[PDB]
């Protein structure tokens, strides 16, 4: 592909490669907006409106809401009540890399529904076997087409 | 406390006899004794919670109280027990089906009850001294838990030390802990420990030491909608869902499989079901799928008492181009009831408006309050009702404590009625902007 | 126990090789309707013919969504029934066409039969044997582990795989908790903690389950009851990718995507080999789809080349409508609602309207499951109120009669409470009466 | 399998010369649109010509798509059949241009040719190096017959697929290294040191002889819009099932046109065509139409073979009216083959045909009367009547089916014409067309 | 200088104390009725006590409807909340007309948080960590230094932590505030510039005043404001990110319960006296545009115990209301809505209080007219149209500031009236001509 970058070029014991490549499209942004509506100072309000906006009036926060923690941990099943505060405020993308749990309360409103059931059984099941060959079915057209040896197009 | 007084806050339940007989003005509702006996017939029979799925409407001309019989339902009903009133405006949406709107509101109007048994051990931590398994695998602690009453010493499992260390918990922080299901949770920091630190924390918060006994036992009674179940089992993290509204089409199997389960839990008995009130208001409003969808919808076993309200008359149906009586399609007043109210006589609006004026504490005199009732029954109620609170605001700008004629008779003058409006605007077509968008703004031609 | 105007539907009731009895299985009257249901059923239970549309048509409040819940019912629990509106097939997420043939496919059933070699019980060691001759460069070389399994009446020690031990420090498992272990894909499954060794005494959140029953080498059939639509939505998500979008994918919202031909084919196709083995057994399932004149003419179309395929399952459709222009089409004026070639495909079972004591006998019916008693004469005017009126409104009075008689402290239902609950809930009727007399809006 | 509409069909029933019989390969009659069929077939089977549209006209219950599934099944092995019907073109989350497309580059075939070596022997040892999080993955494969034994290095997918279906030493695996397909064909050494926690029971088999490696070369069939879902994204694969492949764009089409081409021109590579079939065309809109009209002018374009049953009538999304509900423009670059309605003796030998197919057992009174009521109202009614006579006559306790069973079979249930003068009768019955009712009984 | 728009020559309803209208107060001149109305609405408003109120002004066009809902909104003042709004801006394609119109509801509530700001501002002089293990610090020792003098602080591990996010070494000024926790590095300290000839860091001076500042402040939001805050369908919004998230969240449709836990959470605040509860006004110009599903949604979401003011404005005379087929109306309001509204009547005006007008806008937008020149501009404003005398005004005087004259003439306004026409003018040019003008 075409490279648009503008990067460390030559002119013309190691010689150390290092990562250079810039858009040569460049926003201009004077120092005015960032350091008066994005960065705190003493005469902006954003810290402190962000604090009362994320955490005093937080509808999970346990110290004033403690009643719909206590009615989601039965709903969902969290062993720890800081689980709903936590969630609803870390960015989402890095509550996917977070994402390994295991312990859940067996008295719980949370359901292991049928799909569950069967990919609990598909998580790790070798071939001859009905009930893994009949859901594992992807994986025998990638097979069964000879796809891990077909050449790029585009 | 947040709550202000409506047009609607006179109103505290149905008044009613033991004997299903209503007072002629009790807990705000005046008149309408039928119309008041047959929504304490369908009270009751809700309270008795062993019918399902039936079909009830309201029929009245406009300013008669099918809003108001309505809500006066749902106080008498009380808490505890799911009442849903949404308007036919709600229900089409964009990134929901109408239909699946529907079953949302009928599952948002059924639900079930599930008891709490909570020992809870809540108090300021001392010191957690850890004892270090040499294997590592059951590592035990030392809690020192100590309210302003008492102080013990607690034995830890490797879990807990786990609980306690994914959420960081330290000298001075008050927490609570279940003993019987091993919740944890942090309430925050305590105000004895906060002049140790000179700059707090993002995320620390400060919270007074608890009082008394140290364990304590409660038990709570918890009521879950089956709409709450449905979000819930369809994602994997799906309490957020009952809050931004993003749920999108819960298909067919989970809430079979949720309303199977339901019943066995049921059957074994740590569930019991309380059955609701779903108030469709204004449901002429809404689309002939709509129509069909709460025929075929209400025979089930989980289905709610429905509650709908209108005030068309021989109107047509919307999506069709046939009219129809009280804009509803015969299939849906083949299966229902009808609760027909009439309109007042003059005592009954003079009550009205003496309530109205008790609620909002507007003190009315005796001739202001005969020139409200002769307004109301020339006009509307509701004129009238909205005329007292303006009467007030005048009364209070003359320096005057109570309402007189005068006050009256001007509120009467500066605001303006339907009537006079459409007499007001027939005078003079010329000024105003016409169906074929043509106007004179020349005041002088 | 809780009515919903229904479930005194017990079955058809049709005498064996024989026609059905006037009253019987809470049925009464529609002989020929029961007769036509009951031929429809056995041809169900035959299992050889797809793609038939049975079509009822009647007029309102004369028992045809009735048959059809007596159909499911003499089908049986294990033959899915899928009830559905003409509605319910709008969607705004995903086109119709893939929202009927995902029902289509939901109306298909399918039962596996497996069998489970397992062992499970509580633990009492799991020893590391070190090999002789432990290679070089790595501590802590594996021959083998021992796992020493207890349960009810039987003990067990075990020799396992080198590899198995990563899974026991990978799922947590220590001395004193149930594991659950099988013979061929070698996984363990940590239950949780047994009761008897409860510990730690003051505060503990493991799961404790009591300790399990029989052997611990217990080897069983299973049966399992699974949708073909839910094969198709299990295939078609992404199982278990451990990558960035699949866990994306998990934790937001499930969109419903029109699901390929391809994945239902190659489906059928893994379904199909699993039958010659021998190993599953496929029921087809009936779906019934209500007022089937609400469906616009691309639904017919669909259904029509649904109905042409294989796998699909019998339909069962109805409507009351008799002379209406078929929606989406401006001016196709044909019976039912339903276009002509459509007609033409499928067989249309009539059910006739009830008379005087055929109401009678239906509203004693129900008081009897609604558990209200009713004096005869009552009886009679509920009988005369269902002949005036409509059917379902002597039906939907019933229970405002029984409250007005709890709140006058009798069981009975006497004449005076019925007038009552007439005067109280007004007709549909008699509201048009007073909606053109009105005329303040009504 | 089950038993469909157009199960009889198993071919088209032509000879050499192109000359239909009158009842050959499950077809009987209809000699000018059979032989017809034949030469579009032919001329698909030539495969130098490409993007004629064929449009299939006339009567409902003729047998335009029995014509086309002939023809589906006269096609033969690895040549595409795409068959849709008119309203799947509309949806959501694609355009009707991109649907279209989609469809069109469904229907034609690119047949890969690959080289493909066979390995196949007993292993001798197993040596994996996982990292400590297990993410890196190699090692090496020591696999052996009984002429030679060699060692090969792995990678990471080979030691994945290692993992699932377990390969213990002594274990006759085939390894296939282009697909990389692993197949135990079974277990040659029965060890007597076995594993308790093992439950495999693999048969014996014979140790392989001759050479460890075989070369062998495959060819594999893939659609044109495969492989555009396969390169527009990184997860194409997930989306040919899933279905989630939303408006790709014209670049990949432009680059996937030139790598084809290339790939022809290398002889690695086969391009056949294909049939695609639209059932119920006058569904369409018109700038389908005309999107159809300027794509079949193009190279990589198959045979559209269209169907409709409507005469004059009004072409959707225009205010006008046209031939076949099509426009001029589109009827210009088709041809048109018709067919004709049927007599009573086609009539009687679909009948026999139809019920020789569906294991059902008829009397020569019983076929003629059904050839009358086929002859009569329509043709589809007598063939769903077979079914429900074939099961009143096994609930009359008798293998054949008589005269008195196909009476009380028609009887029982309803045609077109009978429900219409049902519905006329009792217009106060059934809902009208402006919704007035009466459901009293007086 | 400030710029001049339509409506900055009003400053608000000029009544009295006792509730009468002065003739020209305000900016406003004339219109005594519905200005003393409209008093008596804000009255009600800063009574802080009923929910639901709708008033409706209905008139013809330019007789400065949108000129009583500013004066309204100027005479509540800047502590009360106002959201003024368009009728066309509910129709959107993201969310629902209705949930938009709810929306707007809660963005016509407001509350009032009183806060205080404590900030520590100098240079690191001392960073120590002391770790009193139990490989994790219990708290840092940091000492900050400006001009005015020293002062150590000790603080909790998420500020450290926060301090080697922001890669805070000895030497660089930061900022700390000690309710927050927020830290920004400022830069590296004046003193310590010489220590290479040329580097990235960028050498701030030190700060002249104490380290320790403290100052109170008042935080004004809504409640709408609060509900977008914790329904957030992709999370983080903490976090400073300048370059946005992968996923782009849309508009969702907010539920019942989290408006219910908002609410009893601000009723738990407002009780212990943190927060004071300000309701608003919502206005909604040329109601006429609303279809009959927002009007029935209206009918609805007026009964609520939280809902402010509404204010609707509408012109129309017997109009079908949008939506339907057989509806006639006045103002384009379906009658069932009607009920509940209080409408106040706008008059048109005469000669005299448009040449009143016009002098006002004369002064505001500081041109300089003459007295003939203003009697022509007042008859033709009578005749044309008064909006067209108004956007007259300006041209007049470009025309004379380019003739090098201050004060406007005659012959200015006749050269604007012969440049610019007006819409009779236009509309009678083009019914004339057949090419399409
Ligand atoms: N039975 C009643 N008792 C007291 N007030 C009533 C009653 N019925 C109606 N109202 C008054 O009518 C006003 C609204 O009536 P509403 O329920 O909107 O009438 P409708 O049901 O015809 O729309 C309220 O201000 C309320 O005070
Ligand atoms: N033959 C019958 N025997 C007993 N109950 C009947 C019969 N037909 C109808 N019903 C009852 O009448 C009520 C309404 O009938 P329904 O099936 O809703 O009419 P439709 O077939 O038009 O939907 C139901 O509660 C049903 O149980
Ligand atoms: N020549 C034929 N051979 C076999 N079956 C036929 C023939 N002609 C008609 N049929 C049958 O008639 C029915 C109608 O044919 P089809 O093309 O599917 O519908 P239509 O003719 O209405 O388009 C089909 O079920 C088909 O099996
Ligand atoms: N009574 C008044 N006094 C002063 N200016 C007025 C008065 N009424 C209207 N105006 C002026 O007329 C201009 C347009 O009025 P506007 O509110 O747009 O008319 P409408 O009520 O039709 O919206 C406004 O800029 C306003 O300054």
């Amino acid at each position: 592909p075409f490279s648009f970058t503008t990067f460390g070029k030559t002119t013309s014991k190691f010689t150390d490669l290092i990562y250079s490549s810039r858009n040569p499209i460049k926003y201009s942004l004077p120092r005015l907006i960032y350091e008066d509506l994005i960065l705190p100072n003493y005469n902006n309000d954003v810290d402190i409106a962000n604090k009362l906006k994320n955490v005093k009036f937080n509808i999970f926060n346990p110290s004033t809401n403690y009643e719909l923690c206590l009615f989601l941990s039965k709903l969902t099943g969290e062993p720890s009540l800081n689980e709903f505060f936590r969630v609803s405020t870390t960015p989402l993308l890095k509550r996917v890399i977070e994402r390994t749990n295991g312990p859940k309360n067996t008295d719980s409103l949370s359901f292991k529904t049928i799909t569950q059931e069967l990919l609990e059984v598909t998580r790790n099941a070798p071939s001859e076997g009905v009930m893994a060959s009949l859901l594992n079915v992807e994986k025998h057209a990638y097979e069964r087409e000879y796809l891990n040896c077909i050449q790029r197009g585009y | 406390s947040l709550s202000l007084i409506a047009a609607h806050s006179h109103i505290t339940g149905l008044g009613l006899d033991e004997n299903l007989q209503p007072r002629p003005t009790s807990e705000g509702m005046v008149g309408q004794l039928q119309a008041r006996r047959a929504a304490g017939v369908i009270l009751k029979m809700v309270q008795n919670g062993t019918i399902a799925g039936r079909a009830v409407l309201v029929a009245g001309p406009p300013s008669t109280g099918k809003t108001a019989l309505a809500m006066g339902v749902s106080q008498s009903l009380g808490k505890d027990v799911p009442f849903t009133a949404i308007a036919g405006s709600e229900i089409f949406s964009l990134e929901l089906s109408k239909t699946e709107a529907l079953t949302q509101a009928f599952r948002k109007s059924i639900g079930i009850k599930i008891k709490e048994e909570t020992e809870l051990i809540e108090g300021e931590v001392v010191e957690i001294q850890i004892d270090r398994s040499i294997t590592g695998g059951h590592k035990q602690g030392k809690l020192t838990i100590k309210t302003t009453d008492m102080e013990t010493i607690y034995e830890l499992g490797n879990k807990m030390i786990d609980g306690l260390t994914k959420e960081k918990v330290l000298a001075g922080d008050v927490i609570s802990i279940d003993k019987a299901s091993g919740k944890i949770t942090k309430l925050g920091r305590s105000f004895a420990r906060s002049r140790d630190y000179d700059a707090m924390g993002a995320d620390t918060r400060f919270v007074q030491c608890p009082e008394g006994e140290l364990q304590k036992r409660k038990t709570v009674v918890h009521t879950v909608s089956l709409h709450e179940i449905d979000v819930i089992n369809s994602r994997t993290q799906g309490f957020l869902a009952l809050f931004t509204g993003d749920t999108g089409e819960i298909r067919s199997e989970v809430r079979d499989q949720i309303n199977t389960k339901v019943a066995e839990w049921k059957e074994e008995g740590k569930a019991e079901i309380v059955p609701g009130v779903l108030f469709i208001d204004e449901v002429h409003m809404l689309d002939i799928e709509c129509f069909s969808f709460i025929n075929r919808a209400l025979e089930d076993e989980f289905a709610p008492i429905v509650m709908m309200a209108t005030n068309r008359g021989v109107s047509k149906t919307r999506g069709t181009n046939y009219k129809s009586p009280h804009g509803l399609p015969l299939d849906l007043l083949d299966r229902s009831i009808i609760i027909t109210t009439k309109s007042y006589n003059e005592q009954e609006i003079k009550t009205i408006l003496s309530i109205r004026a008790q609620e909002e504490e507007v003190e009315l005199s005796s001739d202001a309050l005969d020139l409200l009732t002769k307004t109301g029954v020339e006009t509307s109620l509701r004129y009238s009702s909205n005329l007292i609170s303006v009467a007030q605001q005048i009364a209070m700008k003359r320096k005057n404590n109570t309402v007189e004629v005068e006050d009256v008779k001007r509120a009467y003058l500066l605001f303006l009625d339907s009537a006079r409006s459409v007499k007001y605007v027939q005078e003079n077509e010329s000024q105003y902007i016409d169906d074929q968008g043509n106007v004179q703004i020349s005041i002088a031609k | 126990t809780r009515t919903a105007a229904h479930t005194h539907i017990k079955g058809l009731g049709l005498d064996e090789s024989g026609v059905a009895k006037r009253v019987e299985g809470g049925f009464v009257g529609q002989i020929e309707a029961r007769e036509a249901c009951g031929v429809i059923v056995d041809l169900i239970k035959a299992k050889k013919m797809s793609g038939r549309a049975i079509l009822l048509a009647g007029g309102p409040s004369t028992g045809k969504t009735a048959l059809a819940l007596a159909i499911s019912q003499e089908l049986g629990p294990k033959v899915p029934f899928c009830p559905l509106v003409g509605s319910e097939l709008y969607s705004v997420e995903v086109k119709k066409t893939e929202t009927l043939m995902e029902n289509f496919r939901r109306a298909i059933g399918l039962r596996i039969k497996e069998t489970k070699e397992v062992y499970e019980g509580e633990v009492t060691e799991l020893t590391p044997e070190d090999a002789e001759n432990p290679l070089g460069g790595y501590g802590k070389t594996i021959s083998h582990v021992i796992v020493g399994l207890k349960s009810a009446k039987g003990t067990k020690t075990l020799r396992l795989d080198p590899t198995i031990y990563e899974s026991i420090q990978r799922e947590k498992v220590s001395i004193g908790d149930v594991i659950y272990i099988e013979a061929n894909t070698g996984a363990v499954k940590r239950v949780g903690r047994s009761d008897a060794y409860a510990t730690e005494f003051d505060l503990e959140t493991e799961e404790y389950v009591p300790l399990p029953k029989g052997e611990v080498h217990k080897k069983k059939e299973i049966v399992q009851d699974v949708t073909l639509h839910d094969l198709d939505v299990a295939n078609a998500r992404p199982q278990g990718g451990q990558d960035v979008i699949s866990m994306m994918g998990q934790l937001l919202k499930p969109k419903k995507t029109e699901i390929t031909e391809k994945l239902r084919q190659e489906v059928n196709k893994v379904v199909a080999k699993y039958i010659d083995q021998g190993v599953a057994e496929l029921i087809p399932g009936v779906l019934f789809i209500d007022e089937v004149n609400m469906l616009d003419i691309e639904i017919f179309t669909y259904l029509n080349k649904a109905l042409e395929s294989n796998i699909a399952p019998v339909v069962v459709l109805a409507s009351n409508r008799g002379m209406t222009t078929v929606r989406g089409t401006e001016d196709v004026i044909s019976p039912h609602g339903v276009p002509p070639d459509l007609i033409d495909r499928l067989l249309i079972v009539r059910t006739l309207p009830y008379d005087k004591d055929e109401i009678r006998t239906i509203i004693e019916r129900r008081a009897t499951v609604e558990r209200l008693q009713v004096e005869s004469s009552a009886l009679d005017l509920l009988a005369t109120m269902g002949t005036e009126t409509s059917l379902r409104y002597a039906l939907q009075l019933l229970a405002p009669c029984g409250i007005l008689a709890q709140t006058s402290n009798r069981k009975e239902i006497v004449v005076n409470d019925v007038n009552e609950a007439k005067l109280l809930f007004l007709d549909a009727k008699r509201s048009t009466k007073i909606l053109e007399t009105s005329a303040n809006y009504l």
